[PDB]
């Protein structure tokens, strides 16, 4: 299975879960019953930026299912890869909102989910000064809690905001690396789509500091390309899902690093084995200066 | 049928049929309905029994010739002539440059100008260096190389960039190859009345004298003109007529043989021909290159490119021609009876290509400036004899970036080599973006131009249909020159015809989708490159999804490039149909047979939209046999 083949796998497992839990939100709860996000403007923001439109009842959040399959298009070209990697976005999202309308407190403490508009604003202000250099996108298992716990607070002494996604999160529990929005260290949830909650911090930050309309997904592609430095570690066996997440990141002009073997893409998919030069690669490969 | 996609070409041709001078297409025109046994390859000329002519469709008419040779026979032997043929005119150009190797000195006027290259050609010839005089080094490099050309003892030397599985399956085969000059006259000899009288080892016979051509000849004149004039690295230039001053001496270099050009090129700085230009009334000198030699010192020095094959004559009836100096190969004879309708001087220079009516100025390899410099006085002065009232140069020129050996492309791949991960100076980012699949394949497009074909439409719709299906593509010679013409040799054009994934590695790396990597004999280079792809991968260079194409083709020496890109594991698509349908089983064996051989075949393909198709598909077969 070549990178393509896998990219397109983990978008028709992603479509596959979010149908599943759609359907059993419009089972539990009705149609007319409220989907939303706690305390943001953008509705849901990928399928805002995509789209323009916002997603208010759980109809519509069934009828948001029609974006993920209309970007998966298994062709084997640059174009689709990239669109694939949105739809696993798409997908994610919706499997995020239909965990907030089915529970009332789908994340519990270390793990704080969605990240409000407010806390957004709050981090903008050191994210252009620069006193936040990049954005250290943390997912799956390190071989070790210590060298998770090693990178974790690399990152953090340099000022970077790390989010973790996965068991990297009970990792550095074991490490004993102190969490929280001050802290620079937000574990979004255990499961990959968890990881739509940080790529939505970069998507409103189009939305806010960019003033791209909703909509303009080209030009809230291009904002996170080429001002939000944010990338991607990927740690531990990768499956399908993950690799069409990391898509989604590429599509984003996020770079994915990796200590697994995949097929390479220059300066978008890299391997490095080498756990104590992540941090560098990673500062390289996002162009971050300390 | 137009005559030409080209604007400056058309407006030229208007001129010459106002000038009452006769072209190429004029002469096609006359030639009217060609023989159909000659088209068909089922004529055979080989003793004077013959001439022989046997029927193109078998079972019907004369079946067999006087010795009771066949169709396929016939065919079969004039494909190894052709073969044959393209070897030598490619080995003899090696042999050229080899030999001024051998004469290299450091007070003389050729030099070794880089060392860097010399120290691992000579260790891929087993020279020593560390420790050694640079020119003991060079000589003994030529030494080994000219013993590549006659050795009759022992294995010859072949680069370290073809993989070793590819040299089991050619000894397995029995197409591994001999000295150069061997091979000729093996062939040569086979094809003899009453010798080889069955096209399959006719074939194999070919395909082992095509590799010493590939691998031997144009590899070692590619790399010892590196070693001599500098590796090209990446420059501008100007393309197609327009590059013609009114106002300036004009010099045309046309030909192959690099020695001669490069003289011209540093006669053309020398203070008193300068002086002796300005003091004929021209601005200064401007030196222009068509074909090879062109390609040549437009890679190494940015010359500017006058035009290719079909254009020759054009430059000459833009009237502003003053010196018109050619070396051997692809030059026309017309020429010598155009060039009276005009002022023009048409100046032979080699003992191996005189030519009838034309001044010849033999070019003296012992002191190669100085006889360089009294042809560039003559051409100089010549601008006296100018009638500036029948000189119209189109202002049709456009930019193009060229200079892209495997060195230089190994270079611009480091810019996205990460420095924590590495290794720099590798082929390994290609091999990335071929293997993930953001880059479908690469594709060589090489070749003539052919009254066969409208001039460069061919070359330009390939070339487009490729790059647009994210194929990468590499060019030489006349193709490489109509791509210059046309404008893909920009980095421009990146955004303007290729698709997705070549626009963004094209990006990336900062460079052209149309990669010009020189000349004929460089056509090595590409399968150096491939080679060390291969390498990189631990697989055969027929495992990749790479391919050749020559859509316009014309020479011998195309069809010895041909047999050997495919001999070396590359699927090759002609433009052209080579004189073959009347042999049944050699058509076969080329477009069949071959691929159970050497893993690749030939593919002949008139429409190059249909060609563009074909290659894609055969690219992905190629990429889901390698799991890529
Ligand atoms: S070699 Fe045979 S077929 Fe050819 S001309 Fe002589 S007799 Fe005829």
């Amino acid at each position: 299975m070549n990178l393509f083949q896998t990219v397109f796998t983990g978008s028709k497992q992603a479509l596959a879960a979010a149908e599943g839990i759609v359907k059993q939100a419009v089972d539990e709860k009705g149609r007319d019953y409220k989907v939303a996000f706690p305390d943001t403007a953008y509705s849901l923001p990928v399928i805002f930026a995509a789209t323009g439109k916002k997603i208010t009842n759980v109809g519509e959040l069934e009828g948001a299912l029609d974006i993920v399959r209309s970007l998966i298009v298994e062709e084997e070209m640059l174009d689709k890869l990239l669109n694939s990697g949105l739809a696993t976005a798409v997908a994610a999202e919706i499997i995020e909102a239909a965990k907030y309308v089915l529970s009332d407190a789908p994340y519990a403490e270390p793990c704080v989910g969605f990240i409000s508009d407010p806390i957004i604003r709050s981090l903008g202000v050191p994210l252009v000064t620069g006193d936040i250099p990049g954005v250290a996108v943390i997912l799956g298992e390190c071989p070790d809690s210590e060298t998770a716990a090693k990178i974790i607070k690399d990152y953090q002494s340099k000022g970077l905001l790390t989010c973790l996604v996965g068991k990297v999160i009970d990792q550095a529990i074991e490490g004993k690396v102190k969490m929280g929005l001050d802290l620079r260290v937000i574990p979004l949830g255990y499961d990959v789509t968890s990881v739509i909650h940080v790529v939505t911090i970069a998507i409103r930050a189009a939305l806010i500091f960019g003033g791209i309309k909703g909509g303009q997904l080209n030009d809230i592609l291009k904002y996170t390309a080429e001002r939000v430095p944010a990338f991607v570690n990927a740690f531990g066996p990768l499956s399908e899902l993950v690799v069409s997440a990391g898509a989604g990141a590429i599509a984003l002009g996020f770079p994915v690093l990796t200590d697994q073997v995949v097929p390479e893409v220059p300066t978008l998919l890299l391997t490095q084995k080498d756990y104590d030069k992540m941090v560098k690669t990673s500062l390289e490969a996002r162009n971050i200066k300390i | 049928k137009a005559k030409s996609i080209d604007q400056a070409t058309l407006q030229l041709l208007d001129k010459a049929k106002q000038d009452g001078v006769e072209t190429v297409w004029d002469r096609k025109a006359d030639m009217k309905v060609q023989c159909g046994f000659g088209s068909a390859g089922v004529c055979c000329r080989n003793c004077s029994m013959g001439p022989c002519r046997v029927s193109p469709v078998p079972g019907k008419g004369v079946e067999r010739g006087i010795c009771g040779a066949t169709a396929d026979v016939i065919v079969s032997r004039n494909f190894a002539r052709m073969v044959a043929a393209g070897t030598a005119a490619h080995s003899d150009h090696g042999r050229s440059i080899a030999l001024s190797l051998y004469h290299t000195s450091k007070d003389g006027d050729i030099k070794v100008k880089d060392e860097n290259k010399l120290k691992e050609v000579a260790k891929s010839f087993n020279v020593e260096t560390e420790g050694r005089d640079i020119y003991d080094i060079a000589h003994d490099v030529a030494k080994e190389g000219l013993s590549n050309y006659g050795k009759q003892l022992g294995e010859v030397t072949l680069p370290p960039s073809l993989p070793e599985k590819r040299k089991e399956l050619w000894r397995k085969l029995g197409v591994y190859p001999r000295a150069v000059d061997r091979e000729i006259a093996a062939v040569m000899h086979s094809t003899h009345i009453g010798c080889n009288a069955d096209a399959e080892a006719m074939i194999k016979m070919s395909m082992r004298c095509s590799l010493t051509d590939g691998w031997m000849g144009s590899f070692m004149g590619t790399e010892f003109s590196d070693i001599m004039f500098g590796t090209p690295h990446s420059i501008d230039t100007e393309a197609n007529l327009g590059v013609l001053e009114k106002n300036s001496v004009n010099v045309v270099l046309h030909g192959h043989e690099p020695l001669l050009s490069e003289m011209v090129v540093e006669a053309a700085s020398d203070p008193e021909l300068v002086e002796l230009a300005k003091s004929v009334g021209a601005d200064g000198i401007n030196l222009c290159g068509m074909c090879c030699t062109g390609n040549e010192v437009s890679m190494r020095h940015g010359i500017k490119i006058a035009g290719n094959f079909m254009q020759q004559e054009l430059a000459v009836v833009t009237g502003a021609v003053d010196g018109l100096i050619v070396d051997v190969q692809c030059i026309m004879p017309a020429l010598a009876k155009l060039s009276k309708s005009y002022h023009t001087k048409f100046i032979t220079t080699s003992p191996k290509a005189h030519i009838t009516d034309s001044i010849y100025m033999e070019f003296d390899e012992e002191n190669p400036l100085d006889s360089a410099k009294k042809i560039l006085k003559e051409a100089i002065l010549n601008f006296k004899n100018r009638d500036q009232s029948k000189v119209m140069i189109p202002e049709l020129k456009c930019k193009a970036i060229l200079g892209y050996s495997v060195e230089e492309i190994i270079n611009k791949l480091d810019k996205v080599v990460n420095t924590q991960i590495g290794p720099m100076q590798t082929v390994k980012p290609l091999a990335d973006v071929l293997v993930s699949g953001v880059l479908r394949g690469a594709a060589a497009v090489v070749g003539c131009n052919n009254p066969k074909v409208v001039q460069d439409s061919a070359h330009i719709e390939t070339i487009k249909g490729l790059i647009k299906n994210d194929v990468i593509v590499v060019v030489t010679g006349c193709a490489a020159q109509a791509a210059a013409k046309y404008g893909l040799l920009q980095k421009e054009a990146a955004e303007k015809y290729a698709g997705p994934g070549l626009a963004t590695v094209c990006k990336l790396v900062d460079i052209p989708p149309v990669l010009h990597m020189g000349s004929c004999v460089d056509i090595s280079r590409i399968l150096d490159l491939v080679g060390r792809v291969a390498n990189l991968l631990g697989v055969d260079m027929s495992d990749l999804p790479v391919a050749g194409v020559a859509p316009e083709w014309m020479s011998e020496k195309a069809v010895a490039i041909g047999t050997y890109v495919v001999t070396s594991g590359i699927d090759t698509w002609l433009g052209v149909a080579p004189p073959v349908t009347g042999g049944p089983e050699v058509v076969d064996i080329l477009t069949n047979k071959m691929e159970d051989w050497v893993g690749a075949k030939f593919f002949i393909e008139t429409d190059p939209h249909k060609a563009v198709e074909q290659i894609v598909n055969r690219m992905n077969e190629k990429r889901k046999k390698l799991g890529i």
